[PDB]
RNA sequence: GCCCCUAAGCGUGUGCUAAGUGGAAAAGGAUGUGCAGUCGCGAAGACAACCAGGAGGUUGGCUUAGAAGCAGCCACCCUU
């Protein structure tokens, strides 16, 4: 059930995705077939994968996307950041897909509430200083 | 508790009773948001999944003056709206009585009067 | 136990209690069991 | 600035002395005197809880209409006698004042902003002598250090005064100076 | 030094009134 | 411990043997030591006597010469670069008429002020006290005019005179007795050291240590080679207790690096006795790091003196002396153009500067090389159902984790006996 | 430690401790104070230890004010000597404190660690104390 | 000084003490028990309780053995 924010330009090169193919009693590269047939055919702008195996050994995704903080990782620019909160700016983001900032996931951990976009404008953004201008 | 902010909010939430003619009443039983995000995001078109936790459905409805009922506090009671889109959000949440499976049918605000369960299903068809 | 004339809490999981005339600290982590005398 | 005189009562004191004043303060009273331009040396007896209720809310320069055997006289709190270790009130000067009179007091000043976060902000003297009308005496004049570089002196000219309030002390004494914040070497090398 | 303490803490009785000889 | 005032010192010393330069070298340490105790040094006279005098160390007339110099500079003290008996330092006091307190006494006293930990304090009092036992009649004021005696000895009957003993015995008994309590106390503190080092003992780890004389660095090399900031004062004897920190190279096994106290030439054979902490370490190590300064007139000297103390240690404990690396520092910032000489014939004369100038790159890479043999090597076939095979396989100290596959993982790494152990299933 | 440069009279009588402090009984420089509650012969090393115990807990910010100065010497007749032939040499340097007299003053932004550091200072002093502020 | 030794009160009215405190003691530690005001919530039934609520892009960074919500940490403008 392990999600991720590790890099998405992977073709089973490394301990993140290779063992993720090589776990839980499934085929060796059958998810690798669909993954490098579908996701990085769309050039691989960051795509996590949550393990939702059925009894028939399948699990499908959506067009998975970082939130409005690091939307630039998908769309515009460099693949880096900082480590402290409220730090220096690294890049900038325009306002084309700013109704698509909410078009990936609008969930909460608790049972509490909704509107993760009105959350994400300042929630998971001030932890680093990755910017939208 | 403080009745200032709470009363001036929820009295107008139940003053939208007086403007409208139809809101649907459901039950909240608590899940992930990740399974209720699809519910409120997709089939609540212009509607809500609001708690009104167990709070102010009968005391703060006196400005409507049409509060001829007792069971506004009895059990949990929700305030999902079908004023603009009547059958749409109503049956769109009633399909979650077979999809979400964390709610039942109660019945509620139809026409300002207290309708039976069988006939509120009959008008949710018709 | 670490018996000494000055017991006081250490972590955020331990309470103090007054039991059988002595005041003592009780914790889930058993390194922090203290009592006065 | 236009406030309202704090209504109070005060009976005139029969017997003065050290033992009589101690006996009065053992019952919840505060001794006081009401000198001034009216030439009323009036040996009174205020009440401690009501007097501290006026003082800790409406500032220390609190005008007091007070019922001295059936007459309401406006009086300004001139000076106090607080014990240094019990921190109660042991006396009260009540200068008799009438309206329209410009009178001099000493109000306390406070700060508003934070700083620039790399400096330390230090108060120097939190009292300012000002000349105001009797029913115009302000309280808690605000100074603003908001994004202010070090090497700054905020003297007693840059304070902003309300209506009708003139100054007494000269505009060359410091109020808030902002020095650059030290380090651990400057903490270990200052005081040995 | 129990003996000196017991001998000079005897002056705190009501019949001695705070004082005793040699204490 | 005694604390008064000086700051006025004239140093003296017999040049019984050694080269001229060698001779004034000693007097010089005495200057640095004197100032490390904080007192201005005025003049400094050295004689050439094939062997000291049993009454006044230097001579009779030379004492007279010193008498006038003490009246000239008014120096309130005189310090002798040698160990002197109670008698010699008492006669030379009526001569010059001022402090004639020897070197061993300067060092023993510097250790009193500069030392913090309680343990360190105890060991000091032993030393100072063992130095003062052999000086009681000399400090014979307690016996000065203790002629109040003449007690009758009719004996065989009432004397009621209690002393059933001479006053010197009774007094000697006290100092000797206190010394004995402290003695047992100090030997107990051994258990505290051992217990504070149980984790390191177990889980065998490597253990490099840094030997070397005082002012050679040591605590500069540690504050840089790993991390941490310990007292790095430019004075003498700045570390009076051992420290240990973690650090590693490719073999992350701790290369636990200890820093120790400094071995000056001619130890006072007193306070050092209890400075066993530094030596307990030398014994239990996998390497040693003799650091020597290039900014020194003759570096080779301290190399041998220090090495001697290491000699005695290996002798008592009957140990195969550990591999030792001598790293020269103060180079680069080398206030030394005599640099090449060492380089002509010196092992690992790294221009460690420790200050700016680094130089630590070669050492680090050549450090793990001399440490004791590793003992973990392995190549295996791990199934895809790992999640556990990582045991320490990747997550271990030196676990290599340096080979892979598609089938589980054809890991080809290294593993310790108690970690991945034998579990690995090829 | 804090020692005077020179003093007029080298051997002095013991400063009598009676009555309440009639000067110093307010916080004047800084924001938080340490007001004494008993009489003491607060010495040189206690003031040095309390200043160190404050500066260890405020690591980089704020001032610290030592309002008192030890300039009243106490003597000590030397070891194992009978009683007689002169007052001893001046050994200790002591400041005289009365109840009310504010000893240490501190300015610091963080109100929690200010009272923490001032309790750390209070625990090294030979009397009872308080943490008074510069307001009422 | 007044229960018996031991002359005279197991005196009267209202409270406190659980320590044989009374019938020795310090820095200091501390969910003892009466009193008196103060501060938000404040006999709305608030608070406690049985409890639906469990990996938001949550294997994020600082970085990649993974950094398996979670070695460590410099921020919680955040919401049916
Ligand atoms: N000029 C110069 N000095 C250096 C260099 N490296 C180290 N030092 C000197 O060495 C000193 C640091 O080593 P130090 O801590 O004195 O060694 P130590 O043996 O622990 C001192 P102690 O005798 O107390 O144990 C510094 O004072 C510094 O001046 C260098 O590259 N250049």
């Amino acid at each position: 059930l392990i999600k991720l924010q590790i890099q998405a330009g992977q073709a089973n090169p490394a301990p993140p995705v290779g063992p993720a193919l090589g776990q839980h009693g499934v085929n060796i590269m059958e998810f690798c077939k669909a993954y490098n047939a579908a996701t990085e055919s769309q050039r691989g702008n960051v795509i996590p994968v949550e393990i939702t195996v059925y009894e028939d050994r399948s699990f499908t995704f959506a067009l998975k996307t970082p939130p409005a903080a690091k939307l630039l990782l998908k769309a515009a620019g460099v693949q880096k950041g900082s480590g402290e909160p409220h730090k220096t700016k690294v890049a900038k983001v325009t306002w084309d897909q700013v109704r698509e900032i909410a078009e990936t996931k609008k969930a909460d951990l608790n049972a509490n509430d909704i509107d993760a976009a009105a959350k994400i404008i300042a929630g998971t953004a001030r932890s680093m200083g990755i910017t939208v201008e | 508790m403080a009745k200032a902010d709470k009363a001036t909010a929820v009295a107008d939430i139940a003053e939208q009773f007086k403007a409208s003619t139809a809101t649907v009443v459901t039950e909240y039983r608590g899940l992930t948001v990740a399974n209720l995000a699809e519910l409120r995001r997709a089939l609540g078109d212009s509607a809500t999944y609001t708690v009104a936790k167990n709070t102010l459905v009968k005391r703060a409805a006196s400005e409507a003056g049409i509060e001829g009922l007792d069971e506004l506090f009895a059990g949990p009671t929700a305030i999902a709206f079908v004023k603009g889109e009547a059958v749409d959000a109503a049956k769109a949440i009633k399909k979650f009585a077979k999809d979400n499976k964390a709610l039942v049918i109660k019945g509620g605000y139809m026409d300002g009067k207290a309708l039976s369960v069988a006939d509120v299903e009959k008008i949710a068809d018709l | 136990m670490k018996v000494n004339p000055s017991v006081k809490p250490i972590c955020d999981k331990c309470r103090v209690i007054r039991r059988h005339g002595r005041v003592m600290v009780i914790c889930s982590d058993p390194r922090h069991k203290q009592r006065q005398g | 600035t236009a406030n309202i005189p704090n209504k109070l009562t005060a009976n005139v004191r029969t017997r003065t002395g050290k033992g009589a004043s101690r006996q009065a303060r053992r019952d919840g009273k505060v001794p006081a005197v009401l000198y001034g331009h009216g030439t009323d040396p009036q040996h009174l007896e205020l009440n401690a809880r009501d007097f501290a209720a006026v003082l800790r809310s409406h500032g220390t320069n609190a005008i007091l209409t007070l019922d001295i055997e059936g007459t309401e006289q406006l009086a300004l709190t001139k000076a106090l006698d607080v014990h240094p270790i019990r921190r109660n009130i042991q006396h009260a000067d009540l200068l008799v004042v009438q309206r329209g009179e410009k009178v001099t007091v000493e109000v306390t000043v406070l700060v508003e902003g934070d700083a620039t976060p790399g400096t330390l902000v230090t108060q120097d003297a939190n009292t300012i002598e000002i000349e105001a009308e009797a029913l115009s005496i302000p309280e808690q004049l605000t100074v603003s250090v908001e994004g202010v570089e070090a090497g700054t002196q905020i003297t007693a000219g840059q304070i902003s005064l309300p209506e009708g309030v003139n100054l007494i002390s000269d505009p060359e004494l410091l109020v808030v100076n902002v020095v650059e914040a030290p380090s651990a070497e400057a903490l270990e090398e200052e005081g040995a | 030094a129990k003996r000196g303490r017991k001998k000079r803490d005897r002056k705190h009785s009501k019949a001695n009134h705070g004082k005793r000889p040699n204490a | 411990y005694r604390q008064l005032r000086l700051e006025r010192v004239v140093l003296v010393g017999v040049w019984t043997e050694g080269s001229a330069a060698d001779a004034e070298a000693s007097l010089a340490e005495l200057a640095a030591l004197a100032e490390t105790a904080g007192s201005e040094v005025l003049e400094g006279l050295i004689q050439r006597r094939d062997k000291p005098d049993p009454s006044t160390y230097i001579g009779s007339g030379k004492a007279a010469e010193l008498r006038e110099v003490v009246l000239a500079t008014g120096a309130d003290t005189v310090i002798c670069d040698g160990e002197l008996s109670p008698a010699q330092l008492n006669a030379l006091e009526k001569a010059v008429k001022v402090k004639v307190i020897d070197r061993t006494a300067l060092i023993l006293d510097i250790f009193a002020q500069h030392a913090t930990s309680r343990e360190g304090k105890a060991q000091v009092s032993l030393a100072q006290m063992e130095y003062m036992l052999p000086r009681l009649r000399g400090w014979g004021e307690s016996m000065s005019r203790q002629a109040g005696g003449r007690a009758g000895g009719a004996g065989g009957g009432v004397g009621t005179r209690g002393p059933g003993e001479t006053k010197i015995e009774t007094d000697r008994r006290r100092i000797r007795e206190r010394m004995a309590k402290l003695r047992r106390e100090i030997r107990d503190m051994k258990k505290i050291r051992d217990t504070q080092r149980g984790s390191r003992r177990r889980s065998e780890i490597p253990s490099v240590a840094i030997v070397g004389y005082t002012n050679a660095g040591k605590s500069s090399l540690l504050n840089a080679l790993t991390g941490a900031g310990v007292l790095v004062e430019n004075a003498l004897f700045a570390t009076l207790e051992p420290t240990t920190r973690r650090g590693e190279f490719e073999d992350g096994r701790p290369f636990v690096l200890t820093d120790t106290v400094g071995f000056v030439r001619h130890l006072p054979t007193q306070l050092v006795e209890a400075f066993r902490s530094t030596l307990e370490e030398v014994v239990d190590a996998d390497l040693l790091i003799h650091v020597v300064d290039g900014s020194d007139v003759n570096p080779l000297a301290q190399i041998n003196a220090v090495r001697t103390v290491i000699n005695e240690v290996v002798a008592e404990y009957d140990i195969a002396p550990p591999p030792e690396l001598l790293v020269v520092n103060k180079i680069d910032a080398a206030t030394g153009v005599g640099l090449a000489q060492l380089r002509r014939a010196l092992p690992d004369a790294v221009f460690v500067s420790a200050r700016t100038g680094d130089g630590l790159d070669k050492l680090r890479s050549r450090m793990g090389e001399l440490v004791e043999s590793t003992d973990a090597t392995v190549d295996v076939t791990i199934p895809y159902d790992r999640g556990d095979l990582v045991a320490r396989v990747h997550t271990d100290g030196h676990v290599d984790a340096t080979e892979h596959t598609d089938a589980g993982t054809r890991i080809k790494a290294r593993v310790p006996a108690p970690l991945a152990a034998t579990l690995r299933e090829y | 430690m804090l020692i005077p440069r020179k003093v007029k009279h080298r051997k002095q009588h013991h400063p009598e401790q009676r009555g309440i402090a009639s000067g110093g009984t307010s916080v004047s420089f800084g924001d938080y104070g340490i007001q004494a509650l008993e009489h003491a012969y607060i010495t040189n090393r206690q003031i040095e230890s309390a200043r160190i115990a404050i500066n260890r807990h405020i690591k980089r910010g704020g001032k610290v004010w030592i309002n008192i100065f030890p300039d009243r010497p106490l003597t000590k007749k030397p070891a194992e000597t009978r009683m007689g032939s002169g007052k001893g040499s001046p050994e200790w340097w002591v400041a005289n404190v009365k109840p009310g007299r504010v000893l240490f003053e501190l300015s610091y932004p963080d109100e929690k660690t200010a009272r923490d550091a001032l309790t750390r200072a209070i625990h090294k002093l030979p009397i009872k104390a308080r943490i008074v502020t510069r307001e009422e």
